């Protein structure tokens, strides 16, 4: 990915990269919202 | 120094279908600083004009080229609506691409002039601003040409320039109308651009092109595609996996040797490779007793020994000063450190002095012209013995000269023999290690017995031997066997006048006789004999019966120019090529004493079966096929090998193995085997294919269709030459006009018939290869010899630049190409013209007797 | 101005979601573990070629972490 001479990045194909799947960092974004309307007034 | 050399690879249907993801991936250092301090320094060091116009003038020109078999003519014609995207104005102040101009004026051959063109680009003045890799409204164009920068859009890395690459080929896609065609600029060629280009565009096109200017040390590249929208399975093929394999070596290679000059406007004190060293003396004294100079003088001559050292004597602040200057490089460095104790000089050259020089100003760099031919020679075949000699190795080398260049290119812990007639001037007694020197003949007897040697060597002399003596080249070749045959050496390395293809003739450098084996060299004028291939084997063959025999090929590689960058040995282009020509002619015999020997069974020419059969090995073991570094295939994998043909054969009775081929490229192609389940190589012996013959022959019907349509004749050609025609104007090569002869098929060619083709010469030349007219040049006579009608009418149009004024019947009617000429009423001109340049009109004649004189 | 700006990203979510769903990115206890390169060299084989991934790498990898 590296498209300069010198690199600040984050190599994602480097090492050093960790990978541990736990269950206290269930992955999730932004499944629903309280849109109800009656509570929206 | 010099133009540029172009390169290109078509699209056949007949090649080993490849697929996108087994093409070579750019180099991952290639971002790291010094790679780019390197490719800044090659570009700076270029003499050449404008290279957006020149890389322009290339692409079109080839573009202008490439056949539809469904219609028998180019995708390429004239009024295309055009598109040039990313019209880079130029601070030059033509505000403008300067080719578009040139290319409207038809001021090139070979290129017809379009209706128009219109200029998309971020820094276009001409035409309109857009960013392209996104919509924007435009109307649709027939040929798109793109000359756009991927590394301004998208953050400073690979992926996003992929991603740009992809938007540019959808937008072309998009602009042009269907049956158009499209050019892009590739900065970066990466695995998966081709995967994208495989999976999204390839079905969609009738034939593509691949093109690359070398004009700096980069990997730019141009992607062509033909007939827009109309579906077929075109995919990748071997010739692009050659051409990327040689694309990306060259570069490796040249970027290599170019990371080692000194910065461009440095600051040279000598620590530096490559400087220039000067001492001076003021009021210099040398008659009596120095000890003070005839030491200064003799450290910078160890210093730098063997390059052209230059003087000056004048005076300074008024101080009578000598000025000394020379260059440094690493095998004038190499020579140093063979010695123990100093040598010295003899001043008397010097006292006697007694005219005044100015001194001058340095430059390290210092040719001007160009590199002659025969010194680059001399070069890239050293370059061959330094790279093939380890330390400690025992040297005994054959034609020596006085100079003893070996002493400058041999590590510093070898022993070596000169063996030479002419006296040497390299001293005697200051050698660390081993160094003997001899007065008597290489060809000569009763020398041999007492000498140690390892590796034996003769270059750029035999032929000369061979010629002086009065001898032919298989006397001399014998000869030189016998003598080595009582000596004690192991490896022999010999430059052998001898062909390696079809016998031609390279003009004004190398003219080759083939009733005696002769060649001549005219800038020597001289003429000395030749022999051929097998006949010179079999001799080796005797003397040795364990001879495993190769052929070393030079005409692809690079790395032997490194022997010229690092002393200042200005290049040019043509100068190389015509030493690759030259090499062609003058090989190098590597003979291994005791290899493993290889036997040619079959006929050795392309679109011929071969066969070979090697002795002396296991069915467990291997062979690959090398070929320009490239590799045509391996024994493991049968199937997925590059070569047309492939067979394997194991004799468990006799072990021996058998290997029975077809090839498709002329040249040198090397086996090398693979023996046990560890990486251990060894390397037999390479062979050598040659093209088909070069002969033509044609025929002229006696019915001359001076109409449209025209005459259409037979020209007998081995299929596999390709051809076209040319023209001599001003010593120069012009592209003749499409539009006027077409090949087709048997062969027939096309012609529409004209008086100006009576005062111009023409000629059927080829361009299969990277160069052209190499194999088949050959001037059609029978054109300047056609007998006119006068009860017909004919098409007409001028020579050339000069000043032709007709004649009917002796009468001069009017002047072709004159101010304020004026168009008769019962003249015509014609829609598309005939002419060999695009701006000479082409008009209709009545009918009568036309006669023009040159003035 | 959120749902025109939500309609733009229709297809990158896809493919993100393809990106963390082809292999086991949430675990029900305790935690899980394995090498990243080999992880990566496994996306580089399985995710389609016109995967938005393959074209905006470390945008993908930075929303991931997020
Ligand atoms: C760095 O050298 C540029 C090329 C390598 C970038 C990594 C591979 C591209 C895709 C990102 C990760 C691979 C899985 C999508």
């Amino acid at each position: 990915g590296n498209a300069s001479s010198i690199v600040q990045t984050i190599n994602v194909t480097g090492d050093g990269n960790v990978f541990k799947p736990s269950a206290e960092t269930s992955s999730t974004a932004v499944p629903s919202l309280s849109l109800s309307p009656g509570m929206l007034n | 120094v010099g133009d540029a050399l172009s390169y290109y690879v078509d699209y056949n249907r007949s090649h080993r279908v490849v697929l996108s993801s087994e093409l070579p991936q750019l180099p991952d250092t290639y971002f790291d600083g010094d790679e780019q301090y390197g490719r800044s320094l090659f570009s700076l060091a270029r003499k050449i004009g404008d290279r957006s116009l020149v890389k322009d003038t290339a692409v079109l020109k080839h573009a202008y080229q490439a056949i539809d078999p469904n219609t028998g003519k180019e995708y390429l014609r004239s009024g295309q609506s055009v598109a040039y995207f990313g019209a880079s104005a130029g601070h030059s102040g033509a505000d403008q691409p300067l080719v578009i101009e040139p290319w409207i004026q038809g001021k090139i051959s070979g290129v017809p002039p379009p209706s128009s063109v219109r200029q998309f680009g971020y820094d276009v003045a001409r035409g309109a601003i857009v960013d392209l890799a996104r919509p924007f409204p435009s109307g649709d164009y027939q040929f798109v040409y793109s000359d756009v920068d991927q590394v301004v859009d998208g953050h400073d890395d690979l992926s996003i320039s992929s991603g740009l690459v992809e938007s540019l080929l959808s937008s072309c896609m998009h602009a042009t109308a269907p049956g158009g065609s499209f050019v892009v600029k590739i900065n970066f060629p990466t695995r998966p651009v081709w995967h994208y280009i495989e999976q999204k565009i390839l079905p969609n096109i009738t034939s593509y092109m691949l093109i690359k200017p070398f004009v700096t040390n980069n990997v730019e590249l141009f992607f062509v595609a033909f007939g827009v929208h109309q579906h077929s399975s075109l995919t990748w093929t071997s010739g692009v996996y050659f051409f990327l394999v040689d694309h990306f070596y060259r570069y490796e290679t040249l970027s290599t040797i170019s990371r080692q000059l000194p910065s461009f406007g440095y600051v040279d004190d000598g620590s530096s490779v490559t400087g220039i060293e000067t001492i001076s003396i003021e009021n210099p004294g040398f008659s009596n007793m120095t000890q003070a100079a005839r030491i200064g003088i003799s450290g910078l001559c160890a210093n730098v020994g063997n390059a052209r050292k230059s003087i000056a004597i004048y005076e300074s602040h008024g101080a009578r000063v000598l000025t000394i200057t020379s260059r440094r490089s690493p095998a004038s460095a190499r020579r140093k450190s063979r010695l123990r104790y100093l040598p010295l000089i003899d001043p008397r050259s010097l006292e006697v002095q007694a005219r005044t020089i100015l001194p001058a100003d340095p430059v390290l760099f210092e040719n001007v012209s160009g590199a002659s031919p025969h010194v680059c020679l001399t070069m890239m075949y050293n370059f061959e013995v330094s790279s093939a000699v380890y330390d400690g190795d025992v040297v005994l080398d054959l034609g020596t000269g006085p100079e003893a260049k070996i002493l400058e290119l041999i590590p510093a812990t070898s022993p070596v023999t000169c063996v030479d007639i002419r006296p040497t001037a390299q001293p005697s007694g200051c050698w660390n290690v081993r160094t003997t020197f001899l007065e008597l003949d290489y060809l000569s007897d009763g020398w041999i017995t007492g000498v140690r040697g390892d590796i034996v060597t003769c270059m750029l002399s035999l032929g000369a031997a061979a010629a002086g003596k009065s001898m032919t080249f298989d006397a001399a070749f014998q000869q030189l066997i016998k003598v080595l045959s009582k000596s004690t050496a192991n490896v022999v390395l010999v430059q052998v006048n001898c062909p390696t293809d079809v016998v031609r003739s390279i003009k004004g450098y190398l003219e080759i006789d083939s009733t005696n084996k002769r060649y001549r060299f005219p800038k020597f004028g001289r003429d000395e004999p030749y022999s051929d291939m097998d006949a010179l084997e079999k001799i080796c063959r005797t003397a040795w019966p364990n001879c495993s025999i190769t052929w070393v090929p030079l005409s692809y590689d690079l790395r032997w120019t490194r022997l010229a960058l690092l002393e200042s040995t200005t290049l040019s282009s043509a100068s190389i090529r015509i030493a690759e020509l030259m090499y062609k002619y003058m090989p190098i015999m590597r003979i291994d004493i005791h290899g493993l020997p290889m036997e040619k069974r079959g006929n050795f020419i392309v679109g011929q079966n071969c066969s070979l059969v090697i002795p002396g090995f296991n069915a467990q073991d291997v062979f690959n096929c090398y070929f320009n570094s490239a590799l045509a295939f391996s024994t493991e994998d049968v199937n997925a090998a590059m070569i047309p043909q492939v067979s394997a054969q194991f004799d468990a009775t006799k072990g021996e193995w058998t290997l029975d081929m077809v090839f498709s490229d002329a040249g040198i192609y090397t086996m090398q085997a693979l023996v046990g389940s560890n990486a251990n190589p060894v390397s037999l012996g390479s062979f050598v294919v040659d093209s088909p013959d070069v002969d033509i022959t044609d025929a002229w019907p006696a019915q001359l269709d001076f109409t449209i349509a025209g005459t259409d004749v037979d020209i007998t050609v081995n299929p596999y030459y390709r051809l076209m025609t040319f023209v001599r104007i001003d010593g120069q090569w012009q592209i003749a006009n499409p539009d006027k002869f077409q090949f087709f098929s048997t062969l027939v060619m096309n012609v529409k018939l004209d008086i100006a083709d009576k005062y111009l010469l023409y000629y059927i030349r080829d361009v299969q290869s990277r160069d052209v007219g190499f194999y088949i040049q050959h001037p059609l006579q029978l054109l300047n010899t056609i007998t006119l009608p006068t009860n017909e009418d004919l098409f007409l149009s001028a020579p050339d630049m000069r000043e032709w004024a007709v004649k009917e019947s002796g009468n001069t009617i009017c002047i072709l190409n004159s101010q304020g000429f004026v168009l008769p009423q019962d003249w015509d001109v014609l829609t598309d013209t005939i002419s060999w340049s695009p701006s000479i009109p082409t008009y209709i004649v009545p009918p009568g007797d036309y006669t023009l004189t040159p003035l | 101005s959120i749902q025109a700006a939500l309609k733009a990203l229709e297809k990158w979510e896809i493919d993100l979601r393809v990106a963390q769903t082809l292999l086991p990115t949430n675990v029900p206890i305790g935690e899980v573990s394995c090498p990243m390169q080999s992880v990566v060299k496994l996306l580089d084989d399985q995710l389609p070629d016109d995967s938005l991934i393959r074209r905006y790498p470390k945008e993908a990898a930075v929303a991931l972490a997020k």
